[PDB]
RNA sequence: AGGGAAACAACCCAGACCGCCAGCUAAGGUCCCAAAGUUGUGGUUAAGUGGUAAACGAUGUGGGAAGGCUUAGACAGCUA
RNA sequence: GAUGUCGGCUCAUCACAUCCUGGGGCUGAAGCCGGUCCCAAGGGUAUGGCUGUUCGCCAUUUAAAGUGGUACGCGAGCUGG
RNA sequence: CGCUGAAAGCAUCUAAGCGGGAAACUUGCCUCAAGAUGAGAUCUCACUGGGAACUUGAUUCCCCUGAAGGGCCGUCGAAG
């Protein structure tokens, strides 16, 4: 029979993130491969095995063509006619944490799996983490 | 399953699966996906000497 | 402004410009040649 | 920074000239100050403001403790307030010093609550008939929604229940008189809540 | 002719702060004055100068002739003062300039009194002329246009702020 | 029945006797949801075209063969 | 082997192809006023006589008395004209 | 509504750049708001005893201890 891993016996590693100009969709598809764990040959769909990320700078993103005055983010309250919108360059001078935290976020499964693997990233507006204890190695040099 | 784990196990080592299964299809190493995902994890000095004999093959 | 869908010449002081996107045209003789979608 | 005092009644007062000033007068024990919330340990900048005669059975001993770091031997209930730039030490003094003539202040408070309103009252919704033919339905709300989709009711709907006591401002009551002896308040208005409440009085920023 | 292949010809005293990618011209008359020209760019140091693009596209074409006409317009700001001379134009309209503060009547009914920026200096020899002094072209004018939209001219009567354009709106009815 | 077109008895591929934790393909795909190319070479397109739409309008941009004048001085502008 | 049809009252929600308020271009716009056309849905947007009437005509205002969708909204909320 | 400015020796509010700009947008005024499972933050208070089996973040059980405080109950409230 094939292995299955088991989550009292998983391995993961710390992995820090510089996005000072990368691209946000070509970022986030990594981040989240790296955090649903398909870099790893023990995969398996039904158990979580990856490994953290942290990201160190939510703000120096970058997006091409013109969607920096553009690419609106809706969302509804649940009151009526409480749509509401904010663009990419609106958003990223208010919260830029939460910018990039919504592409991987709608590019994870939509089960309590993508909710843990979620919590697995680590992201901040800055330029240094409070993860000094737990060592992250670079990666995407 | 077993072509996600393939696929895992050999970008690890410097090529992807749709390559990896050229290079294996140019000699006839015959060795089926459940038998390959079991090697990616644990023989992976097994799955190591196969992937290095198929970019060997060229393909 | 004359929101068109056809906007053109009307003497020879009109010169049509694309301005942000939008074809625009501006006269220096006569401001009702004035037009700006087209 | 703020004043919390008690509402005791509205009254009357008539100036030379012959105009009525309606009043609603406001006692105000001196208060202390608890805490001193630097920016440094707390993000914000506060200070805690506090009323008195509370019965040493009443207070926990963790309270007690904490009204024991600044020597205040403190009462009833704890009030913070938000301020911008003023130095405050752990013992001080407020007391209705800061307020003079003119000086509109907004009010706040906890209302005087309804038990279980209806929409009639709560949002002053207009009623059926009484005689034209109409069946029992004479006061309750009509429709809420429309046929087929919307699908259900919006949120947010006006329907009846509880105007309560909830906190409401008044904004921009200007104060005719200042008494340092009675320590009292006088505010040209209305104040929320009823008699022998709790109220706190605030400078405007209104304007 | 493409204007980006004339030279500059700079005059007689003139300094040129060139690291690369940032130029700064220096001089009488006003100084202090640079701009970080586009990346895709070529810089002569001589006598004169030149411009010249790297990648044959269609925007630096058109950056090449911009920036030499800015840098023209830098040099010329060091050797020779720009000047926008406005006219007021209306019975009771007059302009009074204290220093840095210029004030005008305009019919309104409180006076304006527009705030100079640094640098541009006004000076009124009449009651009816303005006379914008500065050492940049871009700020003179604006300075000139902000002005000008207190009360644009009038074609009925040209009872308005108006400045040495003679192609004013006239029609009478 | 199955696979694809996001879900969509009638559209495309293909007709399930049963079992396998075996391999190769069709339609349709190979950045992440999602299994498989951030594969190789020559170009175009900057508007999110792709990812709805006609009359008609526009010195948008890439390519093709013919033309009219021109160092005897053209086309622009500056002076009569 | 049942989806209660027109008006009225109560309660509203949504589109802008906008009636008022807000910012502008042109005008055969002297001024006061106007006509036309872009941007703009934040808030407002009448009481009566007649008629079952929606609509419509009237008298009197108001800055204005908007056009539509919502089973031509709303009868397990009311009337049955 | 513009200023500099070429492509296209002029012109040109734009291609780069620099401005003004309305009840709309985001702050500013008021209320709820860490079930914000990302569950945040400051001050203060309370607990400092042993034994056995079995395995060792060591687990389970016996006795002694029950503090800070909370609840029960009662007298009530311009709270319900
Ligand atoms: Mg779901
Ligand atoms: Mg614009
Ligand atoms: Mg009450
Ligand atoms: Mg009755
Ligand atoms: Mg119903
Ligand atoms: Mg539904
Ligand atoms: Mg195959
Ligand atoms: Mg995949
Ligand atoms: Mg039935
Ligand atoms: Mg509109
Ligand atoms: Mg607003
Ligand atoms: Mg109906
Ligand atoms: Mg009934
Ligand atoms: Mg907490
Ligand atoms: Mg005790």
């Amino acid at each position: 029979k094939t292995y299955t891993a088991k989550p009292e016996t998983v391995q993961r590693d710390w992995f820090v993130v510089d996005a000072a100009g990368q691209t946000l969709g070509r970022l986030a598809t990594e981040i989240a491969r790296r955090l649903r764990g398909k870099h790893k040959p023990e995969y398996t769909p039904h158990v979580d095995t990856g490994d953290y990320i942290v990201v160190i700078n939510a703000e120096q993103v970058r997006v091409t063509g013109a969607k920096t005055t553009d690419k609106m983010y809706y969302h509804h309250s649940g009151f009526p006619g409480g749509i509401k919108s904010i663009n990419f360059e609106k958003l990223i001078a208010k919260a830029p944490e939460r910018v990039i935290e919504t592409a991987v976020k709608g590019m994870l499964p939509k089960n309590p799996l993508g909710r843990d693997m979620y919590r697995k990233l680590k992201v901040y507006k800055g330029a240094s983490h409070p993860h000094t204890a737990q060592q992250p190695q670079e990666l995407k040099i | 399953l077993w072509i996600a784990r393939i696929n895992a196990g050999a970008r690890q080592n410097g090529l992807s699966y749709s390559r990896l299964i050229a290079g294996l299809k140019k000699a006839a190493i015959e060795i089926d996906r459940k038998v390959l995902a079991d090697l990616a994890v644990n023989e992976k000095a097994a799955f190591t000497a196969i992937v290095e004999k198929a970019k060997a093959s060229l393909a | 402004m004359k929101v068109r869908a056809s906007v053109k010449k009307l003497c020879r002081n009109c010169k049509i410009i694309r301005r942000d996107g939008i074809v625009r045209v501006i006269c220096s003789a006569e401001p009702r040649h004035k037009q700006r979608q087209g | 920074i703020g004043v919390v005092g008690r509402k005791c009644g509205m009254t009357r007062i008539f100036t030379e000239e012959g105009v009525s000033i309606p009043v609603t007068v406001i006692e105000v024990e001196p208060n202390r100050v608890t805490q001193f919330k630097t920016e440094e340990t707390d993000g914000y900048r506060a200070v805690q403001v506090t009323a008195g005669e509370r019965r040493a059975s009443r207070v926990t001993k963790a309270q007690a403790g904490h009204f024991a770091k600044a020597n205040v031997a403190a009462g009833r209930g704890v009030w913070e307030f938000r301020l911008g730039e003023e130095q405050y030490a752990a013992g001080d003094q407020i007391t209705v010093d800061l307020f003079q003539a003119g000086q509109m202040v907004d009010v706040t408070g906890e209302s005087k609550g309804k038990g279980f309103a209806g929409t009639i009252k709560r949002w002053n919704f207009r009623g059926q008939d009484n005689t034209h033919g109409n069946s029992v339905s004479h006061r309750v709300p009509g429709s809420i929604g429309q046929c087929q989709t919307p699908g259900r009711v919006f949120k947010g709907k006006k329907m009846s229940g509880h105007l309560g006591a909830e906190r409401v401002t008044v904004q921009s009551l200007e104060i005719v008189r200042v008494d340092a002896e009675r320590n009292l308040l006088l505010v040209k208005g209305a104040v929320p809540g009823a008699t022998g409440g709790d109220v706190i009085v605030r400078p405007a920023a209104k304007a | 002719s493409r204007v980006a292949k004339n030279p500059v010809k700079l005059p007689a005293g003139v300094e040129i702060k060139l690291a690369g990618q940032q130029l700064s011209i220096k001089g009488a008359k006003g100084a202090l004055e640079l701009k970080v020209h586009p990346s895709v760019e070529v810089i002569q140091d001589s006598g004169e100068l030149r411009f010249a693009a790297r990648n044959g596209d269609q925007q630096t074409r058109a950056m090449a002739g911009t920036t030499r006409a800015l840098v023209n317009n830098m040099v010329v700001g060091v050797s020779q003062g720009f000047e926008r001379k406005l006219q007021l134009v209306g019975v009771g309209y007059k302009a009074q300039a204290k220093g840095q503060v210029l004030s005008l009547s305009l019919g309104f009914s409180h006076p304006v009194d527009y705030e100079l920026p640094a640098g541009i200096v006004a000076e009124t020899p009449s009651q009816t002329d303005i006379l914008i002094k500065g050492i940049d072209k871009q700020l003179v004018g604006q300075v000139a246009a902000e002005i000008r939209d207190f009360r644009p001219p009038e074609p009925y009567k040209g009872k308005g702020v108006r400045y040495a354009d003679e192609v004013v709106r006239r029609k009478e009815a």
